[PDB]
């Protein structure tokens, strides 16, 4: 036969626009097309682009970026009225702290 | 966080039960849905994290991996329903089906509280993986590529394994908050030694190091559409959440560790960023350029700082959008002509104007145009090397070079020039096409609106 | 007529009610976790003359 | 003379992006209004000390109506 | 542009595309019109010196030596036509050129605009559709058997036939299409 | 606005009053249809100043494998009308 096999020929592919001039690219049924269309634009930038945009920006702040701001200000405050340096390069007082006893 | 698992869990059946012309609109449709619960994770605390139980636990690290992965689920169905018109409905259903198991996977992998637990899923995510790849994937190539990246990672992951077992022998626990509490330095010796490379390989060659990366090529060019949005948005940073989830038991040891790999990853993104200057297939040269962007967030992650920390996860977040509109822009094309040859195509800007829109705002993301959060991560991780060695400068500034070029390059080839003649097959974009990409690259300028929300725990 | 469109849209339903049992689930989970509500060092407090728990 | 010049459709893209416009600003000019009108007759919180023997809901400790619903 | 070249230059076709452009090399160096033209004479002077050597070997030396003094002495800025290859304006207006297929691709809306060109456009197509076969069946027949040695098309012969691959050539976008 | 539109008449104008301008050429005895090498008894060279010629005139280049063909003021007006998209 100076084949090989029975294969079915490649077939060409299909122009959505043929059958749906205006055809959105979503679906050969215009109607189920036309529907995949919109709930992709409503639930994709109506509900979750701008509103869960707007939500984001109204976090409420739970990273304490404020409060830690007013701590530093009471703290500046208080150290700058009784003379006391800003910042103490020990975080830990020392009293509570044990050194080995011997170095030598 | 329960309320994000259940509600993928219920796609499956819903999939599953749907009729034969419904499937992809319901499936978006709760998919989205779903993206919008997950918004709710980025409310995360300055001290610690949101421990939800015993189980699941969310960070400030996770948070935006997770809404990325509920995000990347809708758009892998909207490029995917074009050209599995032809298929089957129970195929159709079994390739949504994978989707959602490989979501559901990843949901879980990111939020697990124990290293064993995190280490079944982040197996569990290869066989989804490698289904699509074997299965949907177009040349005859897939099938190596799928024993390709199938075996570099599991010869990276079973010593890991081994070391983790160990781990729990000697501590007693594997949970990630204890583990950080009770840290105790490692020593050097030679055990430690290989504790420490057994603990780190599975990472690297996820993300992957440059010399461990040739299953990438392959696996992200034979693949289909969605599966290569998924392996290059999500899977890759696998190993870099991986690696800054486990870098904190190794300490010392990586402060001498790190010289082969902080080598390798700097002299290995000059080769990638090169490489990508000569690549006559389109999508190979969006791996390689993964490869580099990798490259650079293993530099940050190996140098231990707090800014590099931070441009870590900023570059993960940025690239992963990126480079899955790049993919997405190149598929446009392949369905067009059903050729991956770049300079088959040119002069598209004349006969697809929008499209070319969109391919230079790809483009103009992935040379890091200020201030977009690509941008922004890269600084960071520059500014962190230059703390660790001022000359680090030199092979960065080659990188930042190197990388518009073949971006530019790029652009130049596709949508500039003249039209070729015997092309005549070039229709309008849809809609679909359209949205996707405008669904791609929103999000990315919205977060540099605000970029605290992905410049992680630190 | 409800009937062949509850039967072509019911599918519609399993993932909001699988985020409400979700929701049920997280708070059963939180429900076992109590053995120190009231009792950190840090956020020890008296009880109000009404309330019987600090949180749920 | 007046001579027919040679495009490619832009009907397409024309509609992809007044689609666009159109539910973006379907969903994002309520929320501006909405906005707006919060700010302007429910104004922010006053910071203010806590009286003697009083419990503040967690909500009270921030200042915008919004984050605080 | 619009020849089918040949396998090879002639000596003549050598000589002559030399002189013209020693003429425009020199007339680079010359800018000024009179000061060009007595250059010029002494050019066409010079070259009509030794046309008349029956020796062609002394002749392809001659031009040999002629091209090397071109070479040596040629203006490395000369004055390039806007349009041409290495001119300002060489490619200007090819992003303006858009091929005619993409006015299938025009939605109705649109086409109902310009109604009586899509006609013109339809009446064209049918005449492109009704010609192919006989331009095919023509091109069988003039070729020699071993394929076709040339670029040469054949023209149309018959009663109401038309050239061979006409279409591309006659469907030109412009020079100017936007 | 820009240059006016050139038309088939007004290129034949320009190359005819380009070729009465040449010393070697009798204008009487010129004509549109007149051969170069024939009628007028000019050989290659003169050809080749006389294209150059319309290039300048015209201001744009004629490649040398077409310039070599044109042996008629004709040929030469049919050429520049091709060249330039002009049909009326
Ligand atoms: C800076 C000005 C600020 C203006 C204030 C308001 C701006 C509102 C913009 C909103 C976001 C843009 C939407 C993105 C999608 C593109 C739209 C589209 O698809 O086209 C259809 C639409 C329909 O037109 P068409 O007739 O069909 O023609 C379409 C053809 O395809 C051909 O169309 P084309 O030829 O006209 O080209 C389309 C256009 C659109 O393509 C784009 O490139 C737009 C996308 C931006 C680039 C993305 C990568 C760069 C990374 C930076 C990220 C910045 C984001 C900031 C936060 C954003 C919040 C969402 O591209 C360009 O025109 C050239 C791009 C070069 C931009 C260079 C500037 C770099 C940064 C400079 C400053 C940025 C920070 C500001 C603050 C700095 C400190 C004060 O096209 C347009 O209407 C024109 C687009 C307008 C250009 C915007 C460029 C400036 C805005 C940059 C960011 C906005 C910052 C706002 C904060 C206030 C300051
Ligand atoms: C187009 C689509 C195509 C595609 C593109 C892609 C689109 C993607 C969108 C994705 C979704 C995005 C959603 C993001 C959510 C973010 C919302 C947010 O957080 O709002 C923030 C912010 C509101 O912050 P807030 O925390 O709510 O306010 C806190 C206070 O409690 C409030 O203070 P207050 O107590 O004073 O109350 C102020 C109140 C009232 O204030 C006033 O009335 C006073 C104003 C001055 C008037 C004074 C003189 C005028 C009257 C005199 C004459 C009448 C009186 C006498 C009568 C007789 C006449 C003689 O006004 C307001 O409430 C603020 C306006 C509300 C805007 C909310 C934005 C929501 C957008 C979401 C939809 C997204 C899609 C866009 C569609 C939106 C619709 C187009 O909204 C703004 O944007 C404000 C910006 C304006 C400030 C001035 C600009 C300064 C310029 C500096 C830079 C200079 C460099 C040059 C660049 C300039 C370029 C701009
Ligand atoms: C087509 C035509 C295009 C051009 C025409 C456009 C017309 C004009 C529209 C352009 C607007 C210009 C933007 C200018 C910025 C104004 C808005 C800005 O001020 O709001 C920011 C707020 O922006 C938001 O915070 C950022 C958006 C969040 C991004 C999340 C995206 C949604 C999820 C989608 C999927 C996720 C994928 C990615 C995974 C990581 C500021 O935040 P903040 O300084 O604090 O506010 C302080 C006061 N607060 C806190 C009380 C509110
Ligand atoms: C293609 C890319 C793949 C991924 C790349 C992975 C990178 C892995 C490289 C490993 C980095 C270092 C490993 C061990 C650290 C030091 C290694 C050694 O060379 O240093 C000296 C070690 O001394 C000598 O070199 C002994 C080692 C010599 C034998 C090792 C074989 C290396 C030859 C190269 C083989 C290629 C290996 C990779 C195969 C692919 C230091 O002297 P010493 O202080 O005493 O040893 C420190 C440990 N102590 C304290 C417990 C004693
Ligand atoms: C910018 C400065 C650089 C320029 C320097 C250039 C220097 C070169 C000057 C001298 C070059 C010569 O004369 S090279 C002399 C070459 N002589 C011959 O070949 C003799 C045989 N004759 C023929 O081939 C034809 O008659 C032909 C002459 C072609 C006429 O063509 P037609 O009659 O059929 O139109
Ligand atoms: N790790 C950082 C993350 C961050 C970055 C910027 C911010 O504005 C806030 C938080 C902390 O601090």
């Amino acid at each position: 036969p100076t084949i090989r096999l029975q294969e079915d020929p490649d077939p060409e592919d299909e122009n959505l626009y043929e059958k749906n001039p205006d055809s959105h690219g979503y679906d050969k049924d215009p109607i189920v097309d036309l529907w995949n269309m919109r709930v992709v634009f409503f639930f994709g930038f109506s509900i979750v682009l701008v509103l869960g945009s707007t939500f984001v920006a109204y976090l409420p702040d739970y990273r304490m970026q404020e409060w830690a701001r007013r701590e530093a200000e009471r703290l500046v405050k208080y150290r700058e009225a009784n003379g006391l340096p800003l910042m103490e390069s020990n975080c830990f007082d020392p009293n509570k702290i044990q050194l080995p006893e011997d170095e030598d | 966080m329960l309320k994000i698992i259940i509600p993928t869990t219920m796609l499956l059946p819903m999939t599953w039960m749907s009729k034969h012309n419904m499937i992809w609109i319901n499936a978006t449709v709760h998919s989205l849905l779903i993206s919008l619960i997950s918004l709710s994770l980025l409310n995360q605390l300055g001290e610690n994290s949101l421990n939800f139980s015993l189980t699941f636990f969310s960070d400030s690290l996770s948070a935006p991996l997770l809404v990325l992965t509920t995000w990347l689920l809708p758009l892998m169905l909207m490029a995917s329903q074009s050209h599995l018109s032809k298929e089957t409905t129970t195929r159709k259903k079994l390739y949504i089906t994978m989707l959602i198991l490989l979501q559901l996977f990843l949901i879980m992998t990111f939020t697990a509280t124990e290293l064993i637990l995190f280490y079944i899923l982040f197996e569990a995510t290869l066989v989804p993986t490698l289904i699509i790849i074997t299965r949907w994937g177009n040349q005859t190539e897939r099938l190596n590529a799928g024993l390709y990246f199938l075996f570099y990672t599991l010869a990276g992951s079973l010593p890991l394994l081994v070391a983790l077992v160990y781990i729990q022998n000697t501590t007693g626990s594997l949970n990630f908050l204890i583990i950080h509490y009770w840290s105790h330095p490692l020593s050097n010796s030679w055990s430690n030694i290989f504790m420490w490379l057994a603990c780190i390989m599975a990472f690297m060659v996820k993300m992957p190091l440059y010399g461990l990366h040739l299953w990438l090529p392959k696996a992200h060019v034979e693949a289909p559409i969605a599966g290569s949005m998924v392996l290059a948005a999500v899977l890759l940073k696998l190993g870099g959440y991986g690696m800054m989830r486990i870098t904190t038991i190794l300490n010392p040891l990586t402060n001498y560790m790190a010289y082969p790999f902080l080598m390798l990853s700097m002299w290995g993104m000059i080769m990638t960023s090169s490489i990508c200057l000569r690549q006559t297939d389109l999508k190979s040269l969006i791996a390689y350029s993964s490869v580099s962007h990798m490259a650079l967030v293993i530099v940050a992650i190996m140098i231990q700082t707090p800014w590099s920390f931070m441009g870590a996860t900023a570059l993960m977040i940025a690239h992963g959008l990126t480079s899955s509109m790049l993919f997405c822009l190149a598929n446009t094309n392949y369905e067009r002509v059903h050729s991956r040859t770049m300079i088959l195509a040119r002069g598209l800007q004349t006969l697809l104007p929008l499209m070319a829109t969109w391919w230079l705002v790809a483009s103009l993301t992935n040379l890091a145009l200020p201030p977009s959060i690509n941008l922004i991560g890269e600084l960071f991780i520059i500014t962190a090397s230059f703390s660790w060695s001022n000359i680090t400068i030199i092979l960065m500034g080659m990188n930042m070079m190197i990388t518009a070029l073949y971006s530019l390059y790029m652009l130049i080839t596709t949508q500039r020039g003249k039209y070729t003649h015997h092309i005549n097959n070039i229709k309008p974009s849809f809609t679909r096409e359209n949205a996707l990409m405008a669904l791609h690259i929103l999000p990315l300028l919205l977060l540099t609106l605000n970029p605290k929300m992905i410049l992680g725990p630190l | 007529n409800v009937l062949q469109i509850v039967r072509d849209h019911w599918v519609h339903i399993l993932v909001p009610v699988g985020f409400v049992f979700g929701c049920y689930l997280d708070r059963r989970s939180d429900e076992k976790l109590t053995a120190f509500r009231n009792k950190s060092l840090l956020f020890k407090r008296e009880l109000r003359p009404n309330e019987e728990v600090t949180w749920k | 003379k007046r001579l027919f010049i040679i495009k490619p459709s832009g009907f397409y893209d024309r509609r992809f992006l007044k689609l666009m416009r159109f539910y973006i600003l379907l969903t994002g000019i309520p929320v501006a209004i909405g906005i707006t009108l919060v700010n302007v007759f429910i104004g922010e919180a006053e910071l203010a000390d806590i009286p003697e023997g009083y419990v503040p809901e967690h909500w009270e400790y921030f200042k915008h109506p919004i984050s605080r619903w | 542009a619009f020849s089918a070249p040949a396998a090879y230059l002639t000596h003549q076709q050598k000589v002559l595309r030399l002189y013209k452009r020693a003429l425009r090399h020199l007339e680079s160096w010359c800018v000024h019109r009179d000061k060009y033209r007595y250059f010029a004479c002494l050019m066409r002077a010079r070259f009509d010196e030794h046309k008349n050597e029956k020796d062609m070997v002394k002749a392809t030396q001659l031009l040999r030596q002629a091209e090397e003094e071109f070479w040596y002495g040629q203006h490395p800025q000369p004055y390039i036509f806007p349009e041409s290859p290495g001119g300002t304006s060489y490619e200007r207006y090819e992003c303006y050129k858009v091929p005619e297929w993409c006015l299938d691709d025009w939605h109705p809306s649109e086409k109902a605009m310009y109604p009586d060109y899509f006609a013109k456009r339809e009446q064209w197509k049918r005449l492109r559709r009704e010609s192919w076969e006989r331009e095919v069946k023509q091109l069988q027949e003039e070729t020699p058997p071993g394929g076709p040695r040339t670029e040469a098309l054949p023209p149309a012969r018959k009663e109401g036939d038309l050239p061979p691959l006409w279409w591309h050539i006659v469907t030109r976008p412009r020079e100017r299409p936007m | 606005s820009d240059a006016p539109p050139l038309t088939l008449e007004a290129i034949k104008d320009r190359v005819l009053y380009v070729l009465k301008l040449y010393d070697k050429i009798d204008p009487e005895k010129l004509s549109v249809n007149s051969h170069f090498m024939k009628d007028l008894g000019l050989d290659s060279l003169d050809q080749v100043e006389i294209i150059m010629a319309m290039e300048d005139e015209f201001g744009f280049e004629i490649p040398d494998i077409d310039a070599e063909k044109l042996m008629c003021p004709q040929e030469i007006v049919d050429y520049i009308a091709d060249k330039k998209d002009v049909y009326e």
